[PDB]
């Protein structure tokens, strides 16, 4: 019927990496031909028919396109298949990168929604935003245009965990839209909960005099495998591999250094080979500094 | 007099072939009643029995809702297998799910399942208490703490023992002339002479529900249970069921062997002989 | 009724 | 990985008689992984009109699968079911017995 069009290792592609396009279809990654979509019913490069895959590299901003394959159907009343399914081919690496926060932060309770915000002083027409390792599409949105930036707000949510992990986000302006900027710094999504909450404790205790050090330690009943300690406000994120200690809790001790002022601090518990769902907070915890 | 309900789920990775598949059934008995696949135009659950038809529209636009969720979650599950057990991102992989519960006729629990496989074999399974967790390999154990620290059990235990055995007694007053009536099996024998020696009596069940039946040979008087070759109960396509059982006989000895039949459709089992 | 699912 | 080649059933729905009308049914079971191709044939040629039972297992985990056409059996229209798996080198044909 149609064949099955795919990008390895994704679809968006760096200028200068490679990316390669195969056309799956009866049973085989069999010869095909490929159209981009401004000429819908004629193949690209001239007829030309791949052998096996279509291998780009290295990846210039003219393999930037939207992408159909026929594969070849030889007992058939014309010689060729019905179109695939389109895939987009986006080379990033082209403009200045923009800007990409989470609002009102990047740790969001499970089931609630985040605001990913990209802005940036270039003036782009559409904002993509892109989580890292999977082979959908990313999400585009026109930038709004506000006292000389263009910015977008992209929608994240209700919250679940196939939706935490690295978001970047890239912009392109009007006439090359699947020429993409440089990728903005990436940000990390996270779900929390619902595993049970850690608790979090200090020693010798909350009150600290300045040019002390006093640690943290965060503990629970259940097997967790790293744990994460979150300063309020701050970005000063740490994580810790746990420890079993005599009884069956497992536990980290942060140190904290010098103490040049204190806020407080929550911690949560994260798994092995899931990295971006964390239990619920622990109760917060105030570290004052005389 | 027992009933039960079970509901079979299936994701399967196939890179480069296509975009991972989702395919869900459900059960009563022996009789499939919704199906949902994720690569369907509908993207709904759907009706296959005529029973359940008449649900109403809230009923299918909560199935779906739960059904999808399902299966964007052992969507995600195929990607965490990989890094459970350190497996390329090239090769193809399955996931599958059954869940369920068994009532008596006296109307309520008996029994409640729900397990997982990995690639056809065992991963995690909630065991019989239902307060805890089987884990079949090292990865599964990550699981089972997560798990325990998500109260999950607990959780299961409480739609097992309450919205699923509840939805198994509508099932079955919605449909019961059909679920709970049994059509008994139909039964010939045929006659195959392999040597000079040698002689294949078959016994035949045919058009019978449900798919439990039981077919014995007997040589004066005793069961030939490793000399009976016994085929696997097919579906006949109507909601009936088939099956078949063959003795190998020395020849002109058929006189001495005896089939017996034995189905809840029948007041009394039959014992059939052979006659050219 | 199909059930809750939850994450490996 | 887990193989297991299918187990193949050719047969009718209703005892064959010839020149009224029946299904005709091929049962594939206990195979892994569940990706399969299953044609029913008429005198070794593809039948169109073939639907299937939607895929579902056993308590074992390994699959099962109904195929079947409505056809009407004569007496030398000879029919017979078609299987390949990732466990078959080439495609199996089971061939259906009507006087089995
Ligand atoms: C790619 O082309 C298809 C039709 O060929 C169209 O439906 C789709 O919207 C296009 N994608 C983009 C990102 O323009
Ligand atoms: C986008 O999100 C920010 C932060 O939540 C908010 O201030 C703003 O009003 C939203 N909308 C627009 C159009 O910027
Ligand atoms: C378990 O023992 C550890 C010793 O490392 C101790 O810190 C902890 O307080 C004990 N558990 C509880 C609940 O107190």
């Amino acid at each position: 019927d149609k064949p099955f069009l795919s990008a390895w290792p994704s679809a968006v592609v760096p200028r200068g990496g490679h990316v390669t396009l195969r056309c799956h279809y009866r049973h085989r990654f069999n010869n095909f031909m490929l159209y981009k979509e401004d000429r819908i019913h004629i193949p690209i490069f001239h007829g030309r028919i791949f052998q096996e895959s279509f291998n780009m590299s290295p990846v210039t901003t003219a393999h930037a396109g939207n992408y159909t394959c026929r594969g070849s159907h030889p007992h058939s009343p014309t010689g060729w298949s019905a179109p695939s399914n389109p895939v987009v081919i986006m080379v990033t690496g082209n403009h200045r990168k923009p800007s990409l926060l989470a609002h009102p932060g990047p740790l969001v309770k499970s089931g609630e929604r985040v605001i990913l915000q990209c802005w940036s002083d270039i003036m782009f027409e559409h904002f993509f935003l892109h989580k890292e390792g999977i082979s959908k599409d990313p999400s585009r949105l026109v930038g709004q245009i506000h006292d000389g930036v263009s910015k977008a707000n992209f929608s994240i949510g209700p919250m679940m965990l196939a939706l935490a992990g690295t978001y970047r986000c890239y912009g392109s302006v009007t006439h090359t839209p699947y020429q993409l900027s440089a990728p903005s710094d990436p940000l990390d999504i996270v779900v929390t909960g619902p595993y049970e909450k850690p608790s979090l404790s200090a020693q010798p205790g909350p009150k600290v005099q300045a040019g002390e050090s006093v640690t943290l330690s965060c503990s629970s009943r259940s097997s967790y495998d790293m744990y994460h300690l979150s300063r309020e406000g701050g970005a000063h994120e740490r994580r810790l591999p746990a420890v079993r200690k005599v009884n069956r809790t497992f536990q980290a001790d942060f140190p904290l250094g010098p103490a040049t002022h204190g806020g407080t601090y929550r911690c949560f518990g994260s798994f092995r080979h899931s990295p971006y769902e964390w239990s619920d907070p622990s109760d917060p915890l105030l570290v004052s500094v005389t | 007099g027992s009933h039960s309900m079970r509901y079979f789920s299936t994701s399967v990775s196939r890179p480069g072939r296509g975009e991972p598949r989702f395919i869900a059934v459900g059960y009563v008995d022996d009789t499939q009643f919704v199906r949902f696949d994720s690569d369907a135009a509908s993207q709904r659950m759907e009706p296959r029995a005529p029973w359940i038809e008449q649900e109403g529209p809230e009923y299918w636009d909560e199935e779906t809702g739960k059904v999808k969720a399902h299966s964007q979650t052992d969507r995600e599950n195929l990607r965490i297998a990989l890094r459970y057990y350190n497996q390329s991102e090239a090769g193809s992989h399955t996931l599958q799910m059954m869940f369920g519960c068994d009532v008596g006729s006296d109307g309520r629990f008996l029994r409640g399942y729900h397990q997982y496989a990995y690639d056809g074999k065992d991963y995690i399974a909630l065991k019989e208490d239902l307060r805890s967790w089987t884990a079949a390999d090292m990865a599964a154990q990550i699981t089972k703490r997560k798990w325990e620290a998500a109260h999950v059990a607990e959780q299961q235990r409480a739609y097992l023992e309450g919205t699923c055995v509840d939805g198994l007694r509508r099932y079955l007053e919605n449909g019961k002339e059909t679920l709970q009536r049994t059509d008994p099996p139909k039964t010939h024998m045929t006659h195959h002479p392999i040597s000079d020696h040698e002689a294949t009596l078959r016994c035949w069940a045919l058009g019978f529900y449900p798919a439990e039946i039981t077919l014995t040979w007997q040589r004066d008087g005793e069961d030939q249970t490793q000399d009976t070759e016994l085929v696997e109960t097919r579906p006949a396509g109507d909601g009936t069921f088939q099956k078949w059982a063959a003795v190998v006989v020395p020849s002109g000895e058929e006189q001495r062997y005896t089939c017996h039949v034995q189905h809840e459709g029948l007041p009394k089992p039959l014992t059939l002989r052979w006659e050219p | 009724r199909y059930p809750l699912t939850f994450g490996w | 990985m887990i193989q297991r080649t299918p187990k193949i059933q050719v047969y009718s729905r209703h005892p064959a008689e010839n020149g009224k009308s029946n299904f005709l049914n091929c049962y594939v079971s206990g195979f892994h992984p569940s990706d399969i191709e299953v044609d029913l044939l008429k005198n070794g040629e593809r039948i169109e009109k073939v639907e299937h039972s939607d895929l579902s297992f056993s308590k074992d985990w390994s699959f099962y699968l109904l195929y079947y056409t409505e056809f009407t059996p004569t007496e030398k229209d000879e029919y017979a079911c078609r299987v390949n798996h990732v466990t078959l080198s080439q495609p199996k044909i089971v061939k259906w017995d009507r006087d089995m």
